[PDB]
């Protein structure tokens, strides 16, 4: 971080760092680029998310997720899209 | 109400709230549960003043009357709000949770 920064500045620096850091190690950036048929992804992410909720996560996660947000995240990640609201 | 709705009261003092509370419970006709939100080790007199007047089945202080907070359960050792019945309706009928001796018949044989 720049010595003169706000939090979110440091945060975007953080995950940018991780972004092209994980670029450096030659990995796909969308799960479709990872080689997954996505029609069935959408078909079955629905129950994937519901078990993703209660799978022991539960979880020191500071915030509750609900089923909806998981689904947004999963689709965004599969497309390499930035989950932002 | 049994629905995401609630009505509140405007109490005057500790004892006003206690009186309203007792009057409020009797309407249910079953003493099941009641809740106190207060400071806890500056006021013990208040604690069990309140405990003295209230006749529900079960008193909780600074606690929600449900199951499931962080991790195990809040509170993590307690019977469910259900499973609490009584052999009488009438009034002040303090519910008791059910057990198999309520479902089983006895014998002693003397020798």
């Amino acid at each position: 971080s720049q010595p003169g920064d706000r939090t979110a500045q440091k945060i975007e620096r953080l995950l940018t760092w991780l972004d092209e850091l994980k670029v450096n190690l030659d990995i796909p950036k969308s799960i479709q680029a990872a080689g997954v048929a996505e029609a069935d992804f959408l078909a079955k992410v629905d129950e994937l998310a519901v078990e993703a909720f209660d799978d022991q996560c539960t979880g020191a996660n500071p915030r509750y997720p609900l089923i909806a947000e998981l689904k947004e995240v999963l689709l965004a990640s599969y497309y390499g899209k930035p989950f932002v609201e | 109400k049994l629905s995401p709705t609630l009505g509140l009261f405007r109490a005057d003092n500790f004892e006003d709230a206690v009186a309203q509370a007792v009057t409020m419970v009797e309407i249910g006709g079953i003493g099941h549960t009641s809740g106190l939100y207060t400071n806890q080790d500056v006021n013990a007199d208040r604690i069990r003043y309140f405990g003295d007047k209230l006749k529900t089945a079960r008193i909780l202080v600074n606690i929600p009357t449900t199951h499931g907070g962080i991790g195990d359960l809040y509170n993590f050792n307690v019977a469910p709000s259900l499973t609490l019945g009584c052999g009488s309706w009438g009034g002040n009928s303090i519910s008791e949770n059910v057990g198999p001796k309520h479902l089983i018949n006895k014998k002693t044989v003397a020798k």
